[PDB]
């Protein structure tokens, strides 16, 4: 889209409706007259448009009312309220801008942020943007978290997030103007290569693939159209339904072979009763002819009875001769009907070994952009975040995605190598207890008004707990943690000295020996200028390739490359990096999935901030002290960088509302 | 609203592959055999019919009699009358056979015969005895 409306969509808001959030801040407008809603709705869109059209400098309120034109730059609090709401919840002046009004003189309130992952940094920036004392605690020796870039000499390769789903409503679009990233597109063409070393010919490549997309919809039909959603009082996984659909196909391939060879018998057995009727007419005829011959041996002149005998046996033998001609006229039509039915013989199979092995690779791709065995994704909900996807060609960051956390981190109080160990939150404040990661003996106490926790869902899941909560996290939140999915997928970095792959090809597959190893080294990326091939490991395989040395794994890679490019044309790698994300204690996985039994609504619990009990019993209900952001916390954008980033902008906007007050609602 | 065309997902179908753990692998053997069963019964009858096909060797052609293309007349020769009266005793009302036995009397001349002569040839008595039979 384009116009004032173009901003509204690039900002993820419907240009002609007030959003449920805006209703809560402007509940005078949305309850009132259709006119004022439209006034407002322009002022919102219009300001979004300004910030978007130049995201490298702050958009002061003055600057906005300036470029407004009447009747809209008439009511100069409807413009105020709108602007501040926008600025508060990071719909404008988020990311990295030159601040026209340099920072407030004195800080107000103290916020400790656990994690300098993307959500962390994004809220830290927004909170300090609002004039608070923000300090971030990071267990790692680097910022970014799950956004890990490997750098050695000229080599560059993310072990972390890599893709950027398209800049169609992506907040990352804004960031990329603010930070010099090298956004190349992903050329979608992917040739597959079975364990031999030779390409799967278009022929198959496309008829497997389409059968795979076809199977998927079939599950969605199982889910939504038939309510196949509980199987012996457990919920139904995607991988479950994807087999009750593959079985019902193999089944109907048999029902159809059966009722076709059953057409043959029902007619071949008509032939059995026509051949029997025919042979017992050739017997009557063989015998009448003998009789009629005997009746003509009588030498004339004969009396009339023995003359009526000839004339009679003649009509009788002409009558039977007519019958037997008709009844092999009919032998004609059936005897060809029956090469007819042996010449449209319906299909021999549902899929072959070569077939449901290539299909196994199209499943290992779901197991990659979900990071989990399809047997754990929820059938009704696996794809629930699809309706919101950004319009655009996915992209890759060529200078390394780590360029973006580092850019954000700048200007922020970040305590690196600081493992948070216990969060204590009370009616009157919180203290966070950390150790130094290097010598774990050495202890740190941090006091603050509120703690924003961006601890990865894998960490939050640890039994027994990497981080202790005092008091405990309430059941509604702990159960939302157990239910949700945290999954795994790892990358192998292959650094060579010359491109020996198809350089115009960004990526190419490898098909798996088994069903059970559809994941193991199932896909390669040449995304980078340098000679760096990058090797995915998803599915059930990811979790077990973390029990195998780096050598064994580069071996399995080169072998799979030798077969595909020539035992000689594939040298040694100069540098090798094997990720271990389920291993890594500051993540305990890769991102969230919607587990069977989870809904998208656990993702919303994940965010409800926690309010502690009153100190002095029967005190006023306190202000909510513990907050949550991160990839896991954003229903409509899980498991992505833009999604974390958005949750950070969010909590900041809510904390600011809690401690700096919300003046924009009168 | 409807499964992707080419995919067979019926309500009834689904509950049969999910009724237990191997109810999948069950249903696809009572089919897999089902077939081998009908396949057998084909080669059986495909053989029963191969032997019946060979008994009909020669066809009915050392058994045909040529065509009596004799032109249809009008008069009832005292001979043709007698062939008729027996034609009735052996054929009854099949009016076609009687007219092929006499050879030169149209089926309709056979009616006039049935009526004009009747009584004189007791075509009643003759006919009732064809029915005993």
């Amino acid at each position: 889209p384009s116009g004032v409306e173009g901003a509204a969509f690039q900002s993820r808001l419907p240009h002609d409706r007030m959003t449920s959030q805006e209703a809560a801040c402007f509940p005078d407008i949305i309850s009132g007259p259709q006119q004022t809603q439209k006034v407002f709705l322009f002022i919102r869109n219009r300001t979004l448009q300004l910030w978007l059209d130049n995201p490298k400098i702050q958009l002061t309120f003055e600057a906005t009312l300036q470029q407004l034109e009447a009747p809209y730059n008439s009511d100069t609090v409807l413009v105020h309220r709108v602007h501040s709401y926008l600025e508060r919840h990071g719909l404008i002046n988020f990311g990295i801008y030159k601040r026209i009004k340099p920072l407030p003189t004195k800080k107000t309130g103290k916020v400790i942020i656990i994690g300098s992952g993307v959500s962390g940094l994004a809220a830290a920036r927004q909170l300090q943007s609002f004039g608070m004392d923000v300090t971030l605690l990071e267990a790692r020796d680097r910022v970014g978290g799950r956004v890990a870039t490997f750098r050695k000499g000229n080599y560059v390769a993310d072990l972390g997030a890599m893709v950027v789903t398209g800049l169609g409503g992506n907040p990352m679009a804004v960031v990329s103007k603010q930070v010099n990233m090298e956004l190349a597109k992903i050329k979608q063409k992917c040739p597959l290569y079975e364990a031999n070393g030779q390409a799967v010919p278009k022929e198959k490549d496309e008829m497997v693939e389409q059968e795979f997309n076809r199977l998927l919809e079939a599950t969605s039909y199982l889910s939504h159209q038939l309510d196949f959603n509980v199987l012996n009082n457990k919920p139904v996984s995607l991988g479950q339904a994807l087999e009750v659909v593959i079985q019902l196909q193999e089944k109907h391939v048999k029902d159809e072979q059966i009722e076709h060879w059953k057409k043959i018998v029902k007619t071949q057995e008509e032939l059995k009763e026509l051949l029997n009727k025919m042979v017992n007419l050739k017997e009557k005829i063989k015998e009448l002819h003998q009789q009629y011959k005997e009746a003509s041996e009588v030498k004339p002149p004969r009396d009339i009875t023995a003359e009526f005998l000839v004339k009679s046996k003649h009509r009788d033998l002409t009558a039977l001769c007519k019958e037997y001609d008709e009844l092999a006229e009919t032998q004609g039509k059936l005897e060809e009907k029956l090469q007819e039915l042996e010449a449209n013989p319906p299909s021999d199979v549902y899929l072959s070994s070569r077939d449901r092995q290539i299909l196994d690779w199209h499943f290992a791709n779901l197991e990659f952009a979900n990071a989990t065995p399809l047997s754990t994704l929820s059938l009704k909900h696996w794809d629930q975040d699809d309706d919101f996807e950004f319009t655009g060609s996915h992209l890759t960051v060529r200078n390394g995605y780590s360029c973006v956390p580092v850019a954000l981190a700048e200007g922020l109080d970040i305590k690196l190598n600081t493992a948070v160990r216990q969060v204590r939150y009370t009616a009157s404040g919180c203290e966070v207890i950390a150790v130094n990661t290097r010598s774990t003996s050495q202890t740190f106490i941090y006091k603050c008004d509120a703690v924003l926790c961006t601890l990865p869902l894998g960490v939050l899941k640890q039994q027994p707990p990497a981080v202790q909560f005092v008091p405990p996290l309430p059941e509604w939140k702990t159960s939302a943690v157990q239910r949700m999915g945290f999954g795994n997928l790892n990358k192998v970095v292959l650094c060579f000295d010359r491109v020996f792959w198809d350089p115009s090809v960004n990526l190419f597959g490898h098909v798996g020996s088994t069903t059970a190893s559809r994941g193991e080294l199932f896909l390669f990326w040449n995304l980078y200028k340098a000679p760096i091939l990058l090797a995915l490991v998803a599915g059930e395989a990811a979790g077990i390739m973390e029990n195998i040395s780096d050598d064994v794994i580069v071996g399995r890679c080169l072998a799979i490359l030798k077969g595909i490019f020539g035992s000689s044309a594939v040298p040694q790698p100069k540098e090798t990096v094997v990720s271990r994300w389920r291993a890594d204690p500051w993540a305990r996985g890769s991102y969230s999935y919607v587990a069977a039994g989870s809904s998208g609504n656990d993702y919303d619990l994940m965010a409800q901030p926690i309010t502690p009990g009153p100190s002095i019993p029967g005190a006023p209900q306190p202000i909510p002290r513990l907050f949550f952001a991160g990839e896991h916390t954003i229903r409509n954008y899980p498991a992505t960088v833009h999604g974390a980033l958005l949750s950070g902008l969010r909590e900041a906007g809510r904390i600011a509302d809690q401690f700096l007050g919300a003046m924009y609602t009168l | 609203r409807k499964p992707p065309k080419g995919m067979f997902l019926s309500q009834e179908d689904v509950e049969a592959v999910s009724a237990n753990a191997t109810a999948a692998t069950t249903v696809l053997r009572q089919l897999d055999m089902e077939l081998v069963s009908v396949k057998r019964q084909i080669q059986n009858i495909k053989q029963t019919n191969s032997a019946l096909k060979e008994k009909l060797d020669g066809g009915i052609e050392p058994y045909r009699l040529p065509e009596v293309i004799q032109k249809c007349n009008a008069r009832w020769t005292t001979e043709e009358q007698l062939l008729a009266v027996q034609a009735i005793r052996k054929y009854g009302r099949d009016f076609q056979a009687i007219s092929d036995v006499i050879g030169n009397k149209s089926v309709v001349q056979v009616k006039n015969f049935f009526v004009n002569y009747r009584r004189r040839f007791n075509i009643d008595e003759v006919l009732q005895e064809w029915e005993a039979e």
